């Protein structure tokens, strides 16, 4: 098969993928902490047919070489890591995070993943979990018969008692952060996994060595800019058309070839 | 008997300006892109009499140093340059490959990595605290402010290399990176001067250039040259064929 | 590829250019100083073909030869310079300009830009900027402690200070006019560079010698009339529909033809 | 005039605060402090 062909199925493919990218990132308007997602292109290797001669420069003359290329492979999808708008929940489990920082947790099968997700509840052993029942670390756990819980702008959980006119400080809800917040491996769920593109995780208080500080009671939200989304579903349409139309130019042309 | 190949050519090498226009048409979307215009060049056959073929090679003049329009992020080190501008990036084998991409990374060791094959300004690869908090000014100095330290601590790190180049003096690399042209290099020499007039537009990427207009009649001319070519072809066949009788009987 | 498409291609860039200048002109509305630009088009050159014969005036004869021409080449984009409407801003570093004049600016490299915009703020040394801390020569340096600013209409600008009866006058603030407002070569950030087009520059106290005066606390906005850009982007729309037209008629003409 | 520009964008520069002087709206409390003419409390 010539290359015309394939070049435009790379590019309706890229298309494609930019569209599944931007419906998933409009899907996810209203889930709290979600990161837009940018899908980034890139072209390839030119296969270099003849060679430019050399410019005699005695007439204006064509720098004539040849070199065809092809290829629009996805290159990357970043995740932009800007901070979200929040929400009043009035709900005293729920937290935010002013600034860079994740929340670390215990998933099932032992290791540790990160979330920018607020949404907390408690199980019903008192345990701090994320709307899942991934547990928060270091465990925090809340005793039976608290009044209210108060979680400072450090991360200080504590609890106030029938009686006691003091909240003892039940737990500390510390933070982690990354060298490379982009370089997060998201498993779903909300919940990134750290990987050799992010460096080791660096966790620390709540406001100190560059960790975010916490708001509670407010929930984070999505920093998806709707007007890009659909700006972006225009140029992908648009670009889908054009290359659906270099396909059909390059089958007509084979047509052509093909009767004699 | 001949023409027919000379008209083949034509078509063979109209398909050649179809991929180069697929390439370069597939490639909108694709950040910083420059479109590799295209012509045909008339190749004269000069011989003992009567000089009356030409053939109709295909060829890239070069790429077009149109800069694409803008698309406005806020992202802090998405960078555009200005017209005739370049970014310089040490290549995979090593060497100043210039390129319009802006979008900057860093990496978890503090290397500034425009897709990697990292980017190069004032001296080596440009390194950066791994906390970075990067900000990029308009005449190419980078500033880093770790994330918590007072914000009058914000101390230029680095200073972004910037090089005017453009067209004749410009070439493709078999990458995604361009390069001087060799007849460019009895010039301003192998490695450029930062050239401190190119400004840069922080927050601000740039698209490819792939000017959909001039690429659709590029394929409607494309297929209407390549079934005339068919036409000449099927013309110059019968005519063959219906003449071999003469040598028979 | 005939004459015909080339020609109807560039009717297609020229629309094409003309919606980039349109689409320009009208998000910049709510940019201060913003002149709006208008696209000028120019014919390219006639070939003559057949030039017409002797008009013998026998009879009524039609003056028939024949010369096709071609192309719509963009000849200029002109920046429309008049006085846009004032809008209050409170602000008290703030001003805009009475008539014809512009602030020079000293560029990062060394040469001087001009700009029509009064967004200016103190640096930490006191120094006049311009939205992006571009220097206002000459420099005007507001002592550390004052209790106000006064720029006054012919740009005498002082400062009251704690205990004085006085206001002590700090800088003078003088603007620049060209013998061609039109010609200022546009490079960004509200900047024109002046060009053999535009003159030498002619610095000047404002109000003198031809100089507009100063309005402090004042914004000069756009003069983008976006009625007329609604009007122009529909004569856009449907002069891009028409060329389309001429591109098809002659694609299917070239079909038929290469049929046989 | 040896040539035209298209140009692109509206880019957003600042968000620059009034700092001037707002009303005054009596709390009766004691404690509470307003500033005439600027300054900041640390």
């Amino acid at each position: 098969m010539i290359s015309s062909l394939w070049i435009a199925k790379t590019g309706l493919d890229a298309q494609q993928t930019n569209m599944d990218v931007i419906a998933n990132n409009l899907a996810n308007v209203s889930t709290n902490g979600f990161k837009r997602q940018r899908a980034v292109f890139e072209d390839l290797l030119y296969q270099t047919i003849r060679q430019p001669g050399a410019q005699s420069s005695e007439q204006t003359t064509l720098p004539s070489g040849l070199q065809i290329g092809t290829g629009v492979r996805p290159v990357a999808t970043e995740r932009l890591h800007s901070q979200g708008n929040l929400s009043q929940t009035n709900n005293s489990k729920d937290v935010a995070i002013k600034g860079q920082g994740f929340f670390q947790v215990m998933l099932p099968d032992g290791t540790s993943a990160y979330t920018r997700d607020g949404s907390f509840q408690v199980d019903q052993n008192g345990q701090l979990v994320t709307a899942g029942g991934f547990q928060v670390q270091p465990a925090i756990t809340i005793p039976a018969n608290a009044l209210s819980i108060t979680i400072g702008r450090d991360g200080v959980v504590s609890v106030t008692q029938q009686g006691q006119a003091a909240p003892v400080q039940v737990g500390q809800l510390n933070l982690t952060t990354f060298m490379n917040d982009t370089g997060l491996e998201s498993i779903g769920e909300n919940l990134y996994i750290e990987t050799q593109s992010s460096g080791a995780p660096n966790e620390s208080t709540p406001g100190l060595n560059g960790a975010g500080l916490l708001y509670q009671g407010y929930v984070e939200t999505s920093n998806v800019n709707v007007a890009e989304e659909l700006v972006n579903m225009i140029q992908v349409q648009r670009a889908y058309e054009i290359n659906s139309k270099a396909v059909s130019t390059t089958d007509q042309m084979l047509q052509k070839l093909t009767q004699l | 008997d001949h023409a027919i190949y000379t008209a083949m050519g034509a078509a063979s090498q109209t398909l050649n300006q179809q991929a180069v226009t697929a390439s370069n048409l597939a490639n909108a979307s694709t950040p910083g892109f420059r479109a590799q215009l295209n012509a045909l060049r008339a190749v004269p056959v000069d011989g003992l009499s009567l000089a009356t073929r030409t053939l109709v090679t295909a060829s890239t003049p070069g790429a077009d140093m149109t800069p694409g329009q803008l698309d406005y992020t806020s992202r802090p080190l998405d960078v555009a340059l200005q017209q005739d501008g370049w970014l310089v990036v040490q290549a995979a084998d090593g060497a100043e490959g210039y390129t319009r991409n802006g979008n900057i990374q860093v990496g978890p060791t503090g290397q500034l990595t425009i897709q990697g094959h990292p980017v190069i300004g004032e001296g080596g690869p440009i390194t950066v605290p791994e906390g970075s908090e990067i900000t990029i000014a308009a005449d190419g100095t980078i500033s880093a402010l770790n994330p918590g330290d007072p914000p009058n601590t914000v101390a230029p790190v680095g200073r972004l290399k910037l090089v005017k180049a453009e067209g004749n003096e410009v070439q493709r690399s078999d990458d995604g990176l361009f390069r001087l042209t060799a007849e460019a290099q009895a010039e301003r020499g192998a490695v450029l001067a930062a050239d401190p007039s190119i400004r840069i537009m922080s927050g601000v990427l740039e698209g490819s250039n792939v000017k959909p207009v001039e690429a659709m009649t590029d394929m409607i001319a494309n297929a209407r040259r390549f079934e005339m070519q068919m036409k000449v072809i099927t013309s110059v066949d019968e005519n063959e064929g219906r003449a071999n009788q003469l040598l028979s009987m």
